[PDB]
């Protein structure tokens, strides 16, 4: 035994499958869709609460499999007491978090990114780590943050919804403004940034491959894009402020400091407005209206 | 049979506004309200019964009192859900324990099974006030078109549905404890027969005791049985057995 043992202390290991991704978004953000995509299947079945799946990922260099544990949240906070399940205090060093935002619906993306990250924190302050565990956990990660040269993620969906921005909405270059918006977001929490478009297929891979570097520490190279202005990444460490005024000069209307809803506005969308409910007067009501009208004669 | 029910109401409903009531939306929409909440008991009654079938708690039909001479034509309004056998095949190759499938394959098996059960409500058509109308011009999304949001419209909450979650992440939890215990017999391979051999050194008192040894352990694994069931999950450790 004690020889068994010794033995299995020296096994070369397979790359960590525990690791964990976890997925954030408000309902309809393509969440799952994203994740389904990446994993390589045709049809993710949609699922409301906690959503679940995982990543087979293959070095060919060293022909080795690992795969990575993936968990998508439903949009209701209905449903948020599933994230325990999700992330545990062993496993949250190991956990990668992915925050989506839409595109589609741009005017709601800072609001539900702030509902996303705070259900994030009060969940970690349920989870009660000790003090010294934090402060070791915030010093890997500055770590890797002042280290970066040339964890949270935020990953944007159906960027080519800009498209239609452009037709629908009279937007222009200057609504810079969301991504500059974003980007301070980020560093405000030291995110990574990135683009994505499953129905044009963009920065899948790429997003693919810093994914699998973040999670299991493997090479990155590709670099920073900020100029295209629905294919941006920013990996994590390259944001700053003054990074970020390049966007405020091409403002002509706007300024970095005007709000986001009086800028960008929710539109009224024109449901069914449903009638009043009509009722047919009591026998009593009408009457009492009757007597009113013979009295009065 | 729920489809089939949905379509007889939608009908009638297309007949309401063929003719022009008034408030046919106002109606319209408290049906669809009420057919909503019919389909989140049933959804957490599928749940429930789906939860038991996974754990083994299903009562099966030979349980179902024979005293009772009213037939129960009811079906159970959870079903009978069905996990099929999961098999793991334990294996160790060149002195490496490894497992394929894995128990976190184990995990997409489970999981995979109840995916199919929830979309036996999540993936039924919605009920619109206004399908009679073609080419309306309304926004329709996935929630708008099925009713893939029942699952917050359950009865006790969402206590149904998170016991569902919690059943399925036990037997995985449990299917991979088992299979770690063996995925840890790689002990042959991880340190070499020759370090063994340097820890017994020319003692040949030591070597007379590890061959008594060798052969006790090799007894633990003369048994006949290829495959141990913790509920619906089979791990086939035989191909390890042998």
């Amino acid at each position: 035994s004690s020889i068994l043992s010794e033995v299995s202390t020296r096994a070369r290991s397979k790359l960590p499958s525990g690791k964990n991704i976890l997925v954030f978004g408000e309902d309809g953000s393509g969440k799952t869709t994203l994740m389904t995509k990446l994993q390589g299947a045709e049809h993710g079945k949609k699922g409301r609460g906690l959503e679940y799946l995982y990543l087979s990922i293959h070095d060919e260099d060293r022909d080795d499999h690992t795969r990575c544990n993936v968990w998508i949240l439903d949009g209701d906070l209905y449903h948020k007491g599933l994230l325990k399940f999700a992330v545990s205090a062993e496993s949250l060093p190991e956990t990668l978090v992915i925050f989506v935002a839409d595109m589609s619906r741009p005017w709601t993306v800072m609001e539900s990114l702030q509902k996303w990250a705070s259900v994030l924190r009060e969940h970690i302050d349920k989870m009660k780590i000790p003090p010294e565990e934090m402060r070791e956990l915030e010093r890997k990660f500055m770590k890797d943050f002042q280290d970066y040269i040339e964890p949270v993620l935020v990953v944007c969906t159906k960027c080519d919804a800009v498209s239609v921005l452009e037709k629908e909405h009279d937007y222009r270059d200057e609504h810079d403004f969301i991504q500059s918006h974003l980007r301070r977001f980020c560093l405000q929490y030291g995110a990574a940034l990135i683009y994505t478009s499953v129905k044009e297929e963009k920065n899948l891979d790429l997003l693919y491959k810093y994914i699998v570097h973040k999670t299991y520490g493997f090479h990155f190279t590709t670099p920073a894009l900020v100029v295209e202005k629905e294919a941006v990444f920013i990996p994590a460490g390259w944001d700053n402020e003054k990074k970020i005024a390049i966007l405020h000069e091409n403002f002509t209307t706007v300024k970095p400091e005007d709000a986001y809803e009086d800028f960008i506005v929710k539109p009224p969308v024109r449901k069914l407005v449903h009638d009043k409910e009509l009722a047919a007067e009591d026998e009593q009501v009408f009457l009492m209206k009757q007597q009113s009208l013979l009295a009065k004669q | 049979t729920f489809s089939e029910i949905l379509n007889r109401v939608q009908k009638a409903v297309d007949d309401l506004n063929l003719h022009s009531y008034s408030n046919l939306p106002i109606w319209v929409n408290k049906l669809d309200m009420e057919i909503e909440r019919i389909l989140g008991v049933r959804l957490q009654a599928g749940l429930r019964a789906w939860t038991q079938v996974l754990l083994g708690q299903a009562e099966d039909k030979a349980e179902v009192d024979m005293d009772t001479d009213a037939p129960q034509v009811s079906h159970k309004p959870g079903g009978e859900p069905k996990i099929k056998n999961v098999v793991h095949e334990l294996r160790i190759t060149n002195q490496v324990i490894y497992l394929n499938p894995p128990i976190e394959e184990c995990r997409y098996k489970l999981y995979q099974e109840m995916f199919a059960w929830k979309m036996v409500v999540l993936s039924l058509p919605r009920i619109q006030s206004q399908r009679y109308q073609v080419g309306v011009h309304y926004e329709l999304t996935e929630e708008e078109k099925f009713y893939r949001n029942a699952l917050t419209r359950m009865p006790d909450g969402p206590v149904a549905l998170e016991e569902s979650y919690s059943a399925v992440m036990g037997i995985v939890t449990e299917v991979e404890q088992y299979v770690k215990v063996w995925l840890q017999y790689q002990c042959l391979w991880d340190m070499q027969a020759e370090n063994i051999y340097n820890r017994l050194g020319e003692d040949l008192n030591k070597w007379q005791a590890l061959l008594v040894q060798i052969r006790k352990a090799r007894g633990t694994f003369d048994n006949a049985e290829t495959k141990k069931e913790f509920g619906p999950v089979v791990i086939d450790y035989g191909k390890v057995q042998s």
